[PDB]
DNA sequence: AAGATAACAG
DNA sequence: CTGTATCTT
């Protein structure tokens, strides 16, 4: 009803969308048809029925879009961040930062796609299976059709990781509020400190937009 | 790590854009010097300078 | 580009 | 031990 399909040479061979992302889908099948053959070399994460699945999200509705790199090394189900047993360490860190900023305190799990206001993105669309960053070549350009799109309709993007997104702004025509805070996984112990959740909601009131719920987010 | 005084700054700002008056030079200063910071900062915000 | 770095879970 | 980004040469 609102779901259009369009077909492609590699797997996963159909890509199901949302009316919202039409314009892109064009120059998408022609770009993912170039390089599909040399990334399905490898076993990736997430697994390739899942490399589109986000592209179900409408646009409209969506304020914010939080931003990671790649897909988990490992384990990576499509949907950015999300881990069905809240295992991985990024969400983990994500959801003590929720936890801090909002007093919840009881909760069995995390997930940034069932926020009102929000799209979870993820830059490169896969990973071959425990490599962080492999698959960066092949998306490239793909990457940076969708970023591009999704920015016309949220008001505030945050990226999360300082190294590779320092140079964002380059990536896009056109600007959009954004965003650049340590990643979840940094090494040091950075993200405990971010303020990036509060900011944003700060920053969609200096938009005349209204706050993002982080509480929704909990598994309970 | 400076997300703090990231944070600070927008309040501040937003607390200005709220109860700024026209009349007031040093306000309209300081709000002006925040809306260049932010801009500058975050590439684009939802306010003007005045 | 290459190497050093941090900390915590498992 | 390995699995999970940052910063400075
Ligand atoms: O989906 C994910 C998972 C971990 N880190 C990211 O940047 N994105």
């Amino acid at each position: 009803d609102p779901m259009n399909s369009v077909t492609v040479s590699h797997a996963p061979y159909t890509i199901t969308y949302h009316d919202d992302w039409e314009p892109v889908m064009s120059q998408l099948v022609e770009f993912y048809n170039e390089v599909a053959s040399w990334l399905l070399r490898d076993e990736t994460s997430p697994i390739p029925d899942k490399f589109f699945i986000q592209l179900k999200q409408p646009l409209r509705n969506k304020r914010v879009c939080v931003c990671g790199i790649d897909p988990y090394p490992k384990d990576g189900t499509g949907v950015p961040f999300e881990s069905p047993n809240f295992t991985k360490k990024s969400i983990k860190e994500i959801a003590s930062s929720i936890s801090r900023l909002t007093g919840v305190i009881d909760y069995k799990g995390y997930n940034l796609n069932i926020i009102d206001g929000v799209i979870p993105w993820n830059y490169y669309l896969s990973c071959k299976l425990g490599e962080t960053k492999s698959h960066a070549i092949y998306w490239d350009k793909i990457s940076k059709l969708l970023l591009q799109h999704i920015t016309k309709h949220v008001s505030v993007l945050y990226c999360l990781g300082k190294t590779d997104f320092s140079n964002i702004r380059a990536k896009l025509e056109s600007p959009v509020t954004t965003i650049v805070g340590y990643h979840p996984a940094a090494r040091d112990r950075q993200f405990e400190k971010d303020r990036s959740f509060e900011i944003i909601n700060v920053l969609l009131e200096l938009d005349n937009k209204v706050p993002i719920n982080w509480a929704q987010g909990f598994i309970y | 790590m400076a997300s703090s005084a990231d944070l600070t700054n927008l309040k501040e700002l937003l607390s200005l854009y709220k109860s700024l008056r026209f009349s007031d030079s040093a306000a309209i200063e300081k709000y002006n010097s925040l809306v260049e910071w932010g801009t500058s900062t975050y590439w684009k915000i939802g306010v003007q300078k005045v």
